[PDB]
């Protein structure tokens, strides 16, 4: 039961906060 | 130009005894308690946030706020999240937190609380009218984009 | 990996709820609603028992947020230090809570920053160190990711 690391590694960048 | 939100930004730090009670060691580091006054802290903060950051540099900013102002990184991180990434609302966050002994300040334009975020997705027209009055349409839409 | 069982065999009833390490920048109010650490772990086992194909990272974290109270960005960095191995997911929490530390610094399968920074070493000793900690298999897999 392992999650594809690609989907994770970018879901991370996705959840990071962006400076306005 | 002018904005009635200025009352949240223009709180006089000299009226806030230092260090403020709400400023605990789980939130702040030794450097912070070494500032001489609330104003010294605010001026360092202003220096840091008026630095140059790309939209992608949250990590550096958070590191800079730790090193220069003594704010713990997990705290700076929660704050940025409350502010939808708007750097210019940082001073306002601390002034009201310190002044009113609350964290996060629960009634401040530009500072999104848990309740604020819950009303945003409740699609109950009355709760949303209250959010728009508190933060404005611009911040409202930005926050909506924050949840996409 | 049965020699690692000790890392999973922590009794939740020894951990008073909520743990001190369990703050608001990581958990949502659904979390604190739980009545004991055991109650939380059980919901964690139940969630992750679900059938998630390698492609469903997004739904997983959402279900995690939804059903257990774990903030979605927190789940994401965890799975990331777990090389995406869902089986080690309860091990993260039990050790985090048991020893009050995020992330647990000495647990096989849990890759820390320094572990990652050690992957970039030509020092035979540094490589050996990582193999001894996480295992040959986890090592070789972590390289592939690092080499992308």
């Amino acid at each position: 039961k392992m999650i594809d690391f690609a989907t994770l590694s970018k879901l991370k960048k996705k959840y990071q906060i962006i400076l306005d | 130009d002018f904005s009635n939100e200025d009352i949240y930004d223009n709180i006089d730090p000299d009226t806030i005894s230092f260090p403020p009670k709400i400023a605990t060691t789980d939130l702040f580091l030794p450097l912070f308690f070494h500032f001489g006054s609330t104003r010294q802290f605010m001026d360092k903060l202003h220096e840091v946030i008026s630095g140059d950051y790309e939209p992608s540099q949250a990590e550096k900013l958070v590191q800079d706020l730790c090193d220069e102002t003594g704010i713990r990184k997990n705290f700076s991180t929660s704050i940025l999240t409350c502010l939808s990434g708007d750097l210019m609302v940082f001073p306002r966050y601390f002034l009201n937190m310190f002044k009113d002994n609350v964290n996060p300040p629960p009634n401040v334009p530009g500072i999104w609380t848990h309740d604020d975020d819950e009303s945003l997705k409740s699609n109950d027209q009355e709760q949303i009218r209250k959010l728009v009055k508190k933060h404005g349409t611009g911040r409202m839409e930005m926050r909506k984009r924050f949840f996409e």
